[PDB]
RNA sequence: GGCCGGUCCGGAUUUCCAACGGGGCCUUUCCUU
RNA sequence: UAGGGAUCGGGUGGUGUUUUUUUA
């Protein structure tokens, strides 16, 4: 990706094709793990441009609000994949029907600079502008775990290791740290009897998230003071985004409901 | 309505014709 | 709350005043009123200011108020 | 105040406030060459320039790069050998920013100019 | 045409000279981006038919 | 007929048949073909393969060219058909780059300029149109762009805010 | 360097001297230069010399060119023609084939990995492109295999592992080399490339590149000039790779040499008939010249020279005749090129001739304007090489075929049984006696009308251009000469009746009435001038004079300057015709004043009349004063001047 | 202090609903200041009733030069006349109530305002020094 | 540098297309200034 | 340093009740 997208091979010192639709450059791209013929990318008309190899060809182009920053595509599901885009939620999409993002995993409080998926294929992992990564499980949309450190800074690139166990942070003061990804595991081989009841334990706090002692110490991190009060003062100006769109909806006659995963979405090309 | 008696050099032309037989 | 600082969605330009925009421009328009004592068209603004009078057959058209400017109760009028 | 400074101050806190795009209006050619220099060097990102009729408003678009930008009050001459002090008494070390200068032949900072080995007056400074 | 309906009027042979049972054919053509979007949508249909494969 | 004083080519008098024709088939116009005369056209194909005719208007007869141009430009769509067709005016210079320019697209609007620097230095130069006659508007984008391109030597490229 | 740098870079206003010279200079200067073992090596050292540190895509690009300035000038000339070039050649193949605990070190600044290693490369590259067009040095009898055995060696390395650079060029030379019979390494070498151009397409994602376009050129000499051609499928799997990129023609053209050497190798592959169709498509809807034309090549050599189904051998035809009504104005010209063609280089033009002539006679009433004459010129070619009964049918059909028949008797009339001809003339006599009522009549009301559709007209002006009945017919043409360019027809075709066999006078009038109430007017007019000299003598001769005078709006002032040449005893019968060439003794006007010098040139007799005419008009300037002053349009008389000006 | 001024669009080849021609434009604002009318009210009543957008982008010149270029032009330019004349009703209110002493401040600076853009007139010079209120 | 015959069964003739460069050159024609 | 809830003055839009209808 540069100011057009050229694809090319390692035995020719040329361009073997262009690609782009027209004159935009494109922030990034990534190819597929499988249907490996097909790719993604990004450009700074906040858009989102899949191309297929097969035919030589852009092949669809999205645009959404914000710019988006950084594709992942899933190594499980093979036709879904994450953007990370700058209002401050990565967007779960499909591939086939690219009108709906169907999650949206939300609780940053920056731009989301990029995501990757862990490579069992459920749990993906977003680094933010803000001084913090978080990790967030595919079905949900909402942060499973939060990291963060007082030296990181400016997250720019998370990426996750090919065993799912490490979540790798290069940020923007030069270090590149590792993390665990379940962080309260251990990485030795364990007697059965502690596998058995860490596994079992496991299981116990799955069936009993919804208690409302058991959820407040699940839920409870320490964020840092500065994401604290963007969370907080971010919650009482959508809470009053809310309460202004409720009194226009008691008032106007035909104010439709739009979904949250089809809110960001400004337009599409080919619209079947 | 709004319309002037002053403010144009044709006004200040009838004027002059009128401070000179006046 | 956290907006694209370029080419946002229409639907927050029409939102936003007309100065505060990316690049400013009317919100008044133009629009074809039939006097209705002869039925022949003239043009109009919408902040009109002042009184106009279809001058073909001369009763009066729009009042001004201190915005949009209202029309004279048997007018009909094209946006244009 | 000029046009540039006040430019160059918008830049510079909206960043130390850490956000990502800024606006900038009235957007004179020289805040062009001043910033086209520094999206040279890498210290910001990819700017618009939307052009109305009256002034145009520059967008630039950044990342976390930069961290003082700043003008120079009044514009004075400087040698080939100023502008090695001006870069001791100006920037924090030596191998690490840029001096801009208003050099005759182009508008470049000090290591191009003295690559061309031209010089003029200074401008402003970005580390 | 109507020069054929003017000719071809009176004689037999018609199964001969008057080849033209069928309409037109070669549209103009379409302009190039309108074309590129065309079989990119027909490139976007195929894709998604290739990928159907990987849902089940 | 009507042309300047030059001897034209075989096609401009083809086109300026088509004016008499359109002259021919008179009362349904208003007298509006009596005060027309063009300098000079010019007809150069595009990356699309297909024509472009700049027809130079000596410009009382560009704002002449009142209400009558898309009817007249219909006409000779139908008439030398497939040729995309454009009225342009003639000889700082900016204001004359700009002038060429917006009467260049239609006399539809341009509503906005944008020119992005990017990272490598390049700029791209983005002319934004109105929001309307998009189904006519979008055939003809490489057409205005190519055209604009071999008239000023300037690189713009067209786009509607809209869908595509 | 940095004079290049200012005069590409933007922060510079203005000079006279802008444009840069150096790459013509080079073209120019190594004409004298070329001693190619000294001065040369100064030539390219400095090539190295910037080559050996970092050069980007920009400096490569416009190097790249100046290399071909260097080369453009040793195609101008070459300085020996006999091998010292060639061992230079040969000769630069060869050359392209504790202790930091005391070191002070003092301002750290590290280097990049990128100096040594692009350079590496880059400069071998860029040699290999020098040395190789210096290889198609195309000087012929210079082409010996004891010449170029020595090349094949190096040309075989940098065919294989050069990185698209060269290999374009390689094999370029190698379509000029595929007509020596090389040896046996060689020709393997050959197959090898084939191959290699083989993986090249299997590799490639696209046909429209440079590369495989150039392979392309390379496989259509590799299929017409060798021994034996294989891989049948493979160049199948080719040509399926090729056909979908033919939705843009965008310098095919190799690509379309390659479609002609495999359609004349004539090898049976299915996908050729689809191949077929889509170049009937770009063929007609292409918009550039010569592709189109390449494309009619290609499907006529198919068309003409592969089998077909027999139904789609006139189901081609069926296309042909559908495409014949194409909407844009070229590519039908082309259909009628290929339709031309199919005409001439058969019972094929009997079978196919009836529809084939129905349909160019429909194309004949078309709208097109230049393509109405390559309809006429293939109406008579169709006309002319047909057989007995197809002319007969086609000429019944044109008779038979108001104004409908009024077309088609004009168009078989253009087209030509001479009897029957005669017969059919006959018929449009019958229609042109009755084709004779009143226009020209009317034409004078309209003029009269105005100082206070004509087809059959036109049609009966061609049979009057084709011609006691003929006779009548000439009657009838002084009806319709006494619609502009229809009266002029008329006029025409009366003065060509008039100069085969008070008729004069009354000739003479009716032409000089139509100037006052263009170029066949002007003939016309030399013709009437031509029967006044041949022709109550001096009373008509008074009649032209008068009628002279009533003439003397450029047209009728050229008639009158023409008139009065014609005019010009030399005085005797020329005193009642000076009556107004004097008194006109604006390009119109000066051209009415060079007109004026004329008449005055071209005595003493005559200069007498002229003095008296002279008075004679102060005379009536007198009168016309003097019924003015005992008139008195006051203010009128300074209107015109102020509404002039 | 705050902002309430119009914004004239980006346009300038405006407005492709205009049937009327160019020269009846011209001839509208000679009849209205040959009626008597200042160039914002001329320009005004031409955008409501005969609605142009403005008269410098549909003629190619300003109303002050059309003005001029007709010969009906002002003797001293709008702004000071209407600052000239609230200047003399404003002294005239206080002739007759004298002891209105607000008044007195605003009249202060009305004639600030005056001197104002009286030297920057007579720094351009359109009309000449010696001027000093009248 | 490529594409087309027509002289004869691969040497001379030719048309068009591109890339450099060459020459006359289109725009103060009416006006004090 | 920003955000939020009101409130005053003006404007725009919405569409329910107070309002009304050929006097402005
Ligand atoms: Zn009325």
């Amino acid at each position: 990706g540069g100011a057009k997208i050229h694809l090319w091979d390692v035995n020719r010192l040329k361009p073997v094709s262009d690609l782009s639709w027209g004159a935009d450059n494109i922030t990034s791209l990534k190819f597929n793990q499988n249907e490996t013929d097909i790719l993604a990318s990004t450009g700074s008309d906040n858009s989102i441009v899949l191309y297929d190899l097969r035919t030589n060809s852009p092949t669809q182009k999205i645009v959404q609000t914000m710019r988006t920053n950084a594709i992942c595509w899933n190594p499980m599901e093979a036709f879904n994949f994450v953007t990370a885009n700058e209002d401050h939620n990565a967007y779960y999409y499909d591939m086939r029907n690219l009108s709906r993002s169907l999650n949206v995993f939300k609780d940053h409080v920056s731009a989301v600079m990029d995501v990757d998926f862990s490579p069992t294929g459920d749990e993906i992992v977003t680094g933010s502008y803000d001084k913090s990564i978080r990790i967030y499980k595919t079905n949900h949309g909402h942060s499973r775990e939060i990291y963060h450190t007082k030296r990181m800074q400016h997250v720019f690139q998370v990426k996750y290791s090919m065993d799912s166990k490490y979540i790798i942070s290069g940020s923007d003061d030069g270090n590149v740290r590792l993390w665990r990804s379940k962080a309260w595991e251990r990485s030795n081989v364990k007697t059965t009897r502690e596998k058995n009841k860490l596994e079992y334990d496991e299981k116990l706090k799955e069936r009993f998230r919804h208690m409302p002692e058991i959820k407040r110490i699940s839920r409870h991190r320490h964020v840092p003071q500065v994401i604290k009060k963007a969370q907080e003062i971010k919650n009482i100006e959508l809470s009053s985004i809310k309460r202004r769109e409720a009194n226009e909806r008691r008032t106007r006659k035909d104010m439709p409901y739009i979904s949250e995963r089809k809110k960001q979405i400004v337009g599409t090309v080919h619209k079947y | 309505k709004k319309a002037k008696k002053d403010f144009y050099r044709f006004q200040v032309r009838e004027r002059k014709k009128q401070e000179i037989n006046q | 709350l956290v907006q694209d600082l370029l080419h946002p969605t229409a639907a927050s330009e029409a939102r936003k005043h007309k100065l505060k925009t990316l690049v400013q421009g009317p919100r008044s328009y133009f629009l074809d009123v039939k006097c209705p004592g002869c039925l022949n068209i003239t043009t109009v603004f919408s902040h009109a200011q002042t009184a106009v009078t279809c001058e073909s057959c001369s009763t009066i058209l729009c009042t001004p108020t201190g915005g949009k400017a209202k029309l004279s109760e048997g007018t009909s009028f094209r946006r244009k | 105040s000029s046009v540039l400074a006040d430019a160059l101050n918008a830049i510079n806190n909206a960043e130390k406030t850490g956000k990502r795009q800024v606006l900038l209006r009235p957007s004179s050619k020289v805040i062009i060459k001043f910033l086209q220099v520094m999206q040279k060097h890498g210290y910001i990102g990819e700017f618009e320039y939307i052009d109305d009729h009256r002034s145009g408003k520059i967008v630039v678009q950044l990342n976390g790069r930069l961290n003082k930008c700043g003008v120079i009050s009044p514009r004075f001459n400087v040698k080939i050998g100023d502008i090695e002090k001006w870069t001791a008494n100006l920037l924090p070390a030596r191998q690490f920013g840029y001096v801009i200068l208003t050099t005759s032949a182009g508008i470049m900072d000090h290591e191009e100019a003295r690559r061309k080995h031209v010089s003029g007056k200074i401008l402003g400074f970005v580390y | 045409t109507d020069m054929m309906n003017v000719i071809d009027d009176r004689q037999v042979i018609e199964n001969a000279n008057l080849l033209k049972g069928k309409s037109s054919t070669y549209e103009v053509p379409l302009p190039q981006r309108i074309q590129q979007r065309h079989d990119r949508k027909a490139a976007y249909e195929i894709s998604r038919q290739e990928v159907s494969k990987w849902n089940d | 007929a009507k042309i300047l004083s030059q001897a034209p080519t075989e096609l401009e008098l083809q086109v300026a048949q088509a004016f008499v024709e359109l002259e021919n088939s008179s009362p349904e116009l208003k007298a509006e073909l009596r005060p027309l005369q063009f300098k000079s056209i010019r007809e150069i194909d595009v990356a699309g393969g297909k024509k472009a005719l700049a027809i130079f208007v000596p410009v009382p007869s560009l704002a002449g060219f009142h209400k009558v141009q898309t009817k007249l430009t219909r006409e000779l769509e139908k008439k030398f058909q497939d040729r995309h067709v454009i009225f342009l005016a003639e000889r700082t210079l900016t204001a004359v780059h700009d002038k060429i320019l917006e009467d260049l697209v239609f006399p539809t609007e341009i509503v906005g300029k944008r020119v992005r620097y990017l990272v490598g230095g390049n700029k791209i130069q983005k002319v934004l149109l109105d929001s309307k006659d998009v189904q006519q508007i979008d055939y003809k984008l490489e057409s205005f762009q190519a055209v604009y391109n071999k008239l000023t030597g300037k690189q713009i490229v067209f786009e509607i805010p809209s869908e595509t | 360097g940095f004079a290049g740098e200012e005069k590409d870079s933007e922060n510079y206003h203005t000079k006279v001297k802008e444009i840069k010279s150096n790459k013509s200079y080079d073209a120019g200067e190594i004409l004298a230069s070329n001693i190619s073992l000294t001065e040369f090596g100064t030539l390219l050292s400095p090539v190295k010399a910037l080559l050996m540190v970092r050069i980007n895509l920009r400096n490569q690009n416009k190097l790249s060119e100046l290399l071909r300035r260097y080369l453009l000038g040793l195609n101008h000339n070459s300085d020996s023609e006999s091998e010292s070039i060639l061992k230079f050649c040969h000769q630069l193949f060869q050359e392209s084939e504790k202790e930091d605990f005391f070191l002070v070190n003092l301002e750290s600044k590290s280097y990049t990995i990128n100096s040594n290693s692009l350079l590496l490369n880059s400069t071998l590259q860029k040699f290999a492109l020098d040395l190789l067009r210096n290889v198609i040095t195309r000087h012929r009898s210079f082409l010996t295999v004891s010449h170029l055995e020595g090349f094949i060696p190096f040309l075989r390395d940098s065919l294989l592992s050069e990185n698209e650079g060269v290999v374009i060029s390689t094999l370029r030379i190698l379509i000029t080399l595929i007509r020596l019979d090389f040896s046996d390494e060689s020709s393997e070498i050959f197959k090898n490339c084939a191959r290699k151009v083989l993986n090249i397409i299997k590799v490639s994602p696209s046909t429209s590149s440079e590369l495989c376009q150039m392979g392309l050129k390379f496989l259509s000499a590799f299929i017409r000039h060798t021994d034996s051609t294989l891989k049948d499928t493979a160049l199948s799997y080719v040509l399926g790779r090729v056909l979908p990129d033919l939705n843009e023609p965008s310098r095919q053209g190799l690509a379309f040499n390659f479609l002609k050497a495999l359609v004349s190798k004539h090898i049976m592959l299915p996908e050729l008939y689809d191949i077929a169709d889509t170049t009937r498509e770009i063929m007609v809807t292409n918009h550039s010249k010569e592709i189109r034309d390449v494309s009619r090549s290609v499907y006529y050599q198919f068309l003409m020279e592969y089998d077909q189904s027999k139904g789609r051998l006139e189901k081609q035809f069926k296309f042909m005749v559908d495409n014949l009504q194409y909407p844009t104005e070229s590519g039908r010209q082309s259909v009628m090129e290929l339709i031309n063609l199919i005409i001439t280089k058969p019972a094929l033009l009997s079978k196919l001739s009836s529809s084939f002539f129905l349909a160019l006679v429909n194309v004949s009433f078309n709208d097109d304007a230049p393509r109405c004459r390559e309809m006429a010129s293939v109406l008579i070619s169709t006309m002319l090489p047909k057989l007995e009964n197809k002319d007969l049918e086609i000429v019944e059909k044109y008779i038979a075929a108001d104004n409908a028949s009024f077309l088609n008797l004009g168009l078989r009339t253009y087209k030509v049984s001479i009897g029957f001809e005669h017969t059919i003339e006959l018929d449009e006599l019958a229609i042109k006696r009755i084709r004779y009522i009143l226009s020209d009549t009317s034409v004078g009301s309209e003029h009269q009308w105005d100082l206070v559709f004509s087809s059959y007209m036109e049609a009966t002006e061609s049979v009057y251009k084709h011609g006691w009945d003929g006779i009548i017919t000439c009657l009838l043409y002084p009806h319709s000469w006494v619609a502009n360019l229809v009266h002029q027809l008329i006029a025409n075709k009366d003065k060509l009746e008039i100069s085969l066999t008070t008729i004069a006078t009354r000739i003479l009038h009716q032409l000089g009435a139509p100037s006052i109430p263009a170029n066949v007017s002007i003939k016309t007019l030399v013709n009437i001038s031509i029967l006044w000299k041949e022709q109550t003598g001096e009373d008509l001769k008074y009649t032209t004079a008068i009628d002279y005078m009533v003439t003397r709006g450029i047209i009728r002032s050229d008639e009158h300057r023409m008139d009065s040449f014609m005019s010009k005893a030399l005085l005797v019968q020329v005193l009642d015709e000076d009556e107004v060439i004097a008194e006109g003794e604006y390009l119109e006007t000066y051209y009415s004043r060079a007109v004026d010098e004329e008449q005055e040139e071209l005595l003493e007799d005559k200069l007498q009349v002229s003095d008296f005419t002279k008075i004679y008009t102060a005379v009536k300037q007198t009168v016309l004063e003097r019924r003015k002053e005992r008139r008195s349009a006051d203010k009128k008389l300074r209107k015109h001047a102020r509404s002039r000006e | 202090k705050g902002i309430s001024s119009s914004a004239i669009p980006y346009s300038r080849n405006a407005p492709a609903w205009f049937k009327l021609s160019s020269e009846s434009v011209i001839e509208q604002i000679v009849k209205y200041a040959r009626k008597g009318l200042t160039p914002s009210q001329i320009g005004v009543l031409l955008r409501d009733a005969h609605g142009v957008t403005q008269a410098r982008v549909i003629t190619g010149n300003k109303i002050m030069r059309i003005l001029k270029s007709n010969g009906l032009a002002p003797e001293i330019p709008e702004d000071l006349y209407y600052l000239i004349k609230k200047a003399v009703s404003v002294r005239k209110h206080l002739e007759r109530n004298r002891k209105d002493k607000d008044a007195k401040f605003r009249l202060i600076l009305i004639e600030s305002r005056i001197h104002r853009l009286a030297r920057y007139y007579r720094t351009v010079a359109v009309l000449p020094p010696n001027w000093k209120y009248e």
